[PDB]
């Protein structure tokens, strides 16, 4: 809906990921059946019946046979299972089986947070990473023009009133990056920012 | 950017 509708597609499209974008999915995403092309997808932690709770990105580099998992909070698999009841165990298996000769795969997932605890900007952070992936499929997590704009923070420090200013800045940079490269974002700024604000989910 | 973790996975 407002906090990133399934129109991360429009933005993803604007960012030039079109030739690699499989689309938006819910927890049921099967995996990658693409042993020859770069593919990427924005997956939700929940089933469509629920409406969606957390957006995350998956990317596949057949050349290096590595699968990228970018979930904005950098949560451990243990905490992913707990907080969101999500597991990407079957999709990895499928992906190795369907896309790799030796049925092996290297998983590379972020271990740091770039998003604030009360922020509803997850879907947007995924689009920014997919831009990084499309342009630098060998080093998308860091060390590239796009991701150098934001700073990762050890997950244990997510709620620390100390790194909060780094996390709000990250989001300022997010918004401006989309502003620069996305006609759709530009023509929808007020709506998107307000729908995905840094403090959007703060308790009252 | 963010730090990542690489794991080999064979099935």
């Amino acid at each position: 809906m407002g906090s990133s509708e399934q129109e991360l597609k429009a933005i993803v499209k604007d960012l030039g990921c079109g030739p690699y974008f499989l689309g938006t999915y819910d927890k049921r995403f099967p995996g990658f059946v693409s042993p020859h092309k770069l593919a990427c997808a924005i997956v939700n932690t929940a089933g469509r019946e629920t409406g969606g709770v957390h957006w995350m990105a998956f990317a596949w580099n057949p050349r290096s046979k590595t699968c990228y998992l970018f979930e904005p909070f950098g949560f451990s698999d243990q905490r992913l299972k707990q907080v969101y009841q999500f597991e990407y165990e079957s999709l990895l298996r499928r992906s190795a089986i369907a896309s790799s000769p030796d049925r092996c795969i290297t998983l590379e997932k972020s271990t740091q947070s770039v998003q604030g605890p009360n922020s509803a900007a997850c879907g947007l952070f995924c689009c920014m990473f997919l831009h990084a992936f499309a342009n630098w499929p060998q080093t998308p997590m860091d060390h590239n023009p796009t991701m150098n704009l934001i700073t990762g923070v050890p997950n244990s420090m997510l709620n620390s009133p100390q790194v909060q200013p780094t996390l709000r800045r990250n989001q300022e940079q997010l918004y401006s990056f989309l502003e620069r490269h996305s006609p759709y974002f530009r023509s929808h700024s007020a709506q998107i920012r307000s729908a995905t604000s840094f403090c959007h989910l703060k308790n009252m | 950017g963010v730090q990542s973790l690489k794991r080999r996975r064979c099935f």
